[PDB]
């Protein structure tokens, strides 16, 4: 469902 | 009558190596020349060795004579200029017959297939052939027709697997006077040490390879950073090209920039051995190439050793010189990630620095910065950087280089690990080794303190207590035997957050048979889920939690952070890091 995106560094 | 060709005659002890110089250099008349790091052969002397190759082949010396650097080390510092400037032009690989490659001679022969160096191989030791009759100083093939068939067998079986052996590090190779092609080609010379056999042969073949095959530029190449009683601080170097003249302004590399000077001395060392002691060297107001030779000056302190050396001219911008000999480094200092996590690196040389980094570069092991010479406090505080970013890059790998007692002192304070070796080897095993120690104890820790995501829908409740078995849905996530089951609960209004812990999971069924894990979709079932007590009061099933309640797994920032090292690599899934973000939102995790 809208799977991108997203960082890892951010949390 | 153009520069000498220069040879590198590198091979372990074992190999017989040195001895092999000793008696190549075989004094017994101007003397055969003990430059300072070289040994010069003049073409007279060469033609005197060489004469009794004459019964074989054509001579010819159109070249003043030969130069000859002994040493592995300053071979790996010869390499050392390596790729920007090639340093010999051509190698002599010795190699017992005897013994066959070695695991060091595999490793010349790829360090020489790397520079594309030209070389020839010393297979020495043939007077240990068990019946071998000795002809001193004679050229190989007459030594080999006077022998006996039983040394003839003895010498074809161990040539032709040693050749086999070379054939399966990826080279073609012949005795050199057998060989169609000496390109995609290495050239075989027997040698011994012991009787001067092959010498002859050798100094032979040498000629033929530079003089057709293979100036009022300076080049000169830095061989050795060396204190002298009298002079302080010296450089040890090479000169390939044209003359040094004293007072001549140099540039050259150093640690901490560009370094320029004056010549204060040219030094070689005395030709009479009764003359120096009184005399010690002797000091020229001039000197040609091809020649080994010390130079003093001021300001040699941080020299970097294997930089190239640079005379300004009238003409030249010392400005644009000042650039010029740093370049072999800066390409090697701009690879470097600057300010990125990253381990340290020190060498002793500029090849051994560029080996190691290349070396590193191929492992994909990054690094931080690099740096030449002696250890001290300042290079290894640029590896305490990484302590709390990167702890298994709190390390110094450093080739060949003396460290401070003050800064291994000071590396015991904090934990810097600190590799010193000649070899890769050594600190590939240590660092690799130690990095492994490292996710050992990290992996320890990190599975107590690890969580995945979950969120479960308690579809009923099985045992309320004694222990507490809940029957759930997996909606979303990963849920396994370990994870902490937790409640997030806020009063209307007073409360306006909670968490209450159930128990962590013992056990998992799902269609009558244990089962370690559940994701979301693995099953339609329903999963009984088997609860170990939590450290104080369990909250109680109906007055505190119940079904209605979704349920999720305990995660915190200290859970979200060990998900982050260790367990990393493999085990996260994407949907697992989404979940993550979201139930962030239900604990109030920013």
């Amino acid at each position: 469902g809208e799977d991108e995106e997203l960082d890892i560094d951010d949390i | 009558d153009l520069r000498s060709p220069i040879c590198c005659i590198l091979g372990h002890v074992d190999t017989g190596k040195t001895k092999l110089l000793d008696k190549i250099r075989q004094t017994n008349a101007g003397g055969i020349t003990q430059q300072i790091g070289a040994t010069y052969f003049p073409i007279d002397a060469i033609k005197a060795k060489t004469k009794v190759m004459a019964e074989y082949e054509k001579q010819t010396f159109d070249v003043p004579g030969l130069l000859v650097i002994d040493t592995p080390g300053h071979e790996s510092f010869s390499n050392l200029r390596s790729r920007g400037s090639s340093l010999c032009n051509i190698a002599i690989l010795v190699i017992d017959i005897m013994h066959g490659l070695e695991q060091q001679t595999i490793e010349s022969i790829k360090l020489l297939r790397d520079r594309k160096a030209p070389f020839v191989v010393a297979l020495n030791k043939i007077d240990r052939l068990y019946d071998w009759k000795a002809i001193p100083n004679n050229s190989f093939r007459d030594s080999f027709a006077k022998q006996s068939r039983a040394v003839q067998e003895e010498f074809q079986s161990r040539y032709s697997k040693i050749q086999l052996e070379l054939a399966e590090q990826g080279l073609n190779s012949e005795l050199y006077f057998q060989n169609k092609n000496m390109s995609k080609y290495v050239s075989i010379v027997p040698t011994s040490a012991v009787t001067g056999e092959g010498v002859p042969d050798l100094l032979w073949l040498l000629l033929e390879l530079t003089q057709k095959r293979m100036l009022s530029h300076v080049e000169a190449t830095i061989l050795e950073v060396k204190v002298v009683e009298g002079f302080g601080t010296t450089i040890d170097v090479i000169l390939s090209n044209g003359y040094l003249r004293e007072g001549d302004r140099i540039v050259l590399c150093g640690m901490n920039g560009p370094i320029v000077t004056n010549i204060r001395a040219l030094l070689t060392p005395q030709p009479l051995r009764e003359l120096r002691l009184k005399s010690e060297y002797v000091h020229h107001k001039e000197v040609k190439a091809a020649l080994g030779v010390k130079i003093a000056a001021n300001d040699l302190e941080k020299a970097v050793s294997g930089s190239r050396l640079l005379v300004v001219g009238p003409e030249d911008d010392e400005d644009e010189l000042m650039d010029d000999v740093m370049d072999d480094l800066t390409g090697l200092l701009d690879s470097v990630d600057t300010t990125g996590k990253g381990v340290v690196v020190q060498a002793s040389t500029l090849g051994s620095l560029e080996a190691l980094l290349d070396f590193l570069k191929d492992m994909k092991i990054p690094v931080m910065s690099i740096g030449l010479g002696p250890v001290y406090k300042r290079d290894v505080m640029k590896a305490s950087t990484m302590l709390e970013k990167a702890p298994e890059y709190a390390v110094m790998l450093c080739f060949d280089v003396k460290v401070d007692k003050e800064a291994e002192q000071y590396a015991e304070q904090e934990g810097i690990k600190i590799f010193n070796a000649d070899v890769i080897y050594h600190l590939f095993d240590s660092f690799t080794a130690y990095q492994e120690k490292l996710l050992e104890e990290r992996r320890k820790d990190f599975l107590d303190y690890a969580i995945f995501p979950c969120v479960l829908q308690t579809l009923q409740i099985i045992n309320k207590r004694g222990p507490m078995i809940i029957g759930v849905d997996v909606l979303e996530g990963t849920l396994r035997v370990g994870t902490p089951i937790c409640a997030v609960k806020t009063d209307p209004t007073t409360k306006e957050r909670q968490t209450l812990i159930l128990g962590k999971v013992i056990s998992l069924e799902i269609n009558h048979q244990p089962v370690q894990e559940v994701k979301k979709g693995q099953t339609a079932a329903g999963v009984a889920v088997r609860l170990e007590d939590p450290s104080g009061q369990q909250p109680i099933w109906g007055r505190h939690v119940d079904e209605n309640d979704t349920l999720y797994s305990l995660v915190s920032r200290r859970s979200i952070d060990t998900l982050k090292d260790k367990a990393f690599r493999d085990q996260v899934a994407r949907s697992d890091w989404l979940l993550l973000k979201k139930l962030k939102v239900v604990f109030g995790i920013e």
